[PDB]
């Protein structure tokens, strides 16, 4: 209960056997700033225009897409995660795992 | 031998080409989509680009066994010292240059005597090989050296030099009496036939053609090698006009720097 520990080097170690079998597949960070978040500061505006907009995998389910995908997604403006609109599987859905975030993301 | 040994090379870079193709089959296809705005300018190219790689590796498949069936077939030290004189060939070829023959020559304005034997040591040079031809060199005039030529059951052509340079040159058939009655070499004659007419006119063109202000011996080289073409006739029709006759007349004159048979109007 609030341990503040640092695992000992004997599971170091035995971490370092696991490139011995297992490599990293791949990650997904959420964050990619895209709102004006890490953009914008305080007397230095930036005088933005429309439409100039100063690997491509779904980042709510795990179907992996081609390099310049087709399917269509909802904006989810507060984190820009890809709501990706129609499901591929609809007559053998989970429906509250898509129901849960069918308006947004949180 | 290195028919084999060449004839390999395009099944080797084949083999390979078919692993990088297979290649390409297999991450084009796994590559997704790539849409560029309209969806029926990749859609019906998904079926073309996926036949197009599949049959290159197949057309790369079917080219490998026909290159297949017209195949057939101190310890290291000592080596190193073999193949370095083999490549001081290429050394030699190093050097060379495709400058060759021509040159950038301005006019030649500003602002001798040699042997007979040297004549006979130069005509040796070239008989030597053409079995088919003979040279019977003479000088009943004078050191000038005139030279009998009987060109297999064809030709017989007396080549008159002077001064070590050409002076002349008439041809004749094969059934004539080129001497005269005392038995010397005839000087001034004529062929008796319009064909034979017709090409020594282009033989006095082609000897004023050859033009080397310092060195004849390439000069009358060429020109025996031009002569050469010349067992070949009556039995090769022309190259623009189809037909050996024009006008009665089959082909003849041979290109400067293109020897085939031609005529005055066929150029
Ligand atoms: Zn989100
Ligand atoms: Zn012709």
């Amino acid at each position: 209960e609030g341990p503040a520990s640092e695992p000992d080097e004997a599971l170091v170690d035995e971490c370092c056997l696991l490139p011995s079998q297992l490599l990293i597949p791949s990650l997904d960070w959420l964050p990619a700033s895209d709102g004006l978040v890490s953009r914008l500061q305080p007397k230095q505006p930036l005088r933005l225009q429309f439409g100039r907009a100063p690997p491509k995998i779904d980042h709510l389910r795990r179907l992996h897409l081609g390099a310049c995908p087709t399917e269509e997604c909802k904006a989810c403006t507060r984190c820009g995660c890809v709501t990706m609109l129609k499901s591929p599987n609809r007559t053998t859905a989970v429906k509250q795992w898509e129901q849960r975030w069918i308006k947004n993301c949180l | 031998v290195s028919v084999n040994l060449e004839a390999f090379s395009q099944a080797i870079s084949a083999i390979q080409a078919l692993r990088s193709s297979v290649s390409r089959v297999f991450d084009c296809l796994k590559d997704g989509m790539r849409n560029k705005e309209t969806l029926e300018g990749r859609e019906k190219a998904f079926i073309a680009h996926f036949q197009d790689n599949l049959h290159s590796v197949n057309r790369d498949l079917n080219e490998l066994e026909r290159l297949s069936n017209l195949v057939g077939k101190l310890y290291s030290q000592l080596l190193q010292a073999y193949k370095w004189s083999n490549k001081l060939q290429y050394h030699a070829g190093l050097a060379s240059g495709l400058l060759n023959q021509q040159s950038l020559k301005r006019s030649a304005n500003q602002m001798l005597v040699l042997p007979p034997q040297y004549v006979d040591d130069v005509i040796s040079r070239i008989d030597r090989m053409f079995p088919e031809m003979s040279i019977h060199l003479s000088r009943p005039n004078g050191t000038s050296a005139m030279l009998l030529v009987t060109l297999g059951k064809v030709l017989k052509v007396i080549v008159v030099m002077r001064s070590l340079f050409i002076d002349r040159t008439i041809v004749k058939g094969y059934n004539e009496n080129v001497y005269t009655e005392d038995g010397k070499l005839d000087i001034w004659s004529k062929s008796n036939y319009q064909v034979f007419q017709k090409v020594t006119d282009h033989a006095t063109t082609a000897l004023l053609h050859y033009q080397l202000p310092q060195m004849p011996d390439v000069v009358v080289r060429s020109f025996m090698t031009w002569l050469r073409s010349y067992i070949k006739l009556f039995q090769a029709p022309c190259q623009r006009c189809g037909k050996f006759l024009q006008d009665g007349l089959p082909p003849t004159w041979r290109d400067f720097r293109t020897l085939e048979a031609f005529h005055d109007t066929c150029r």
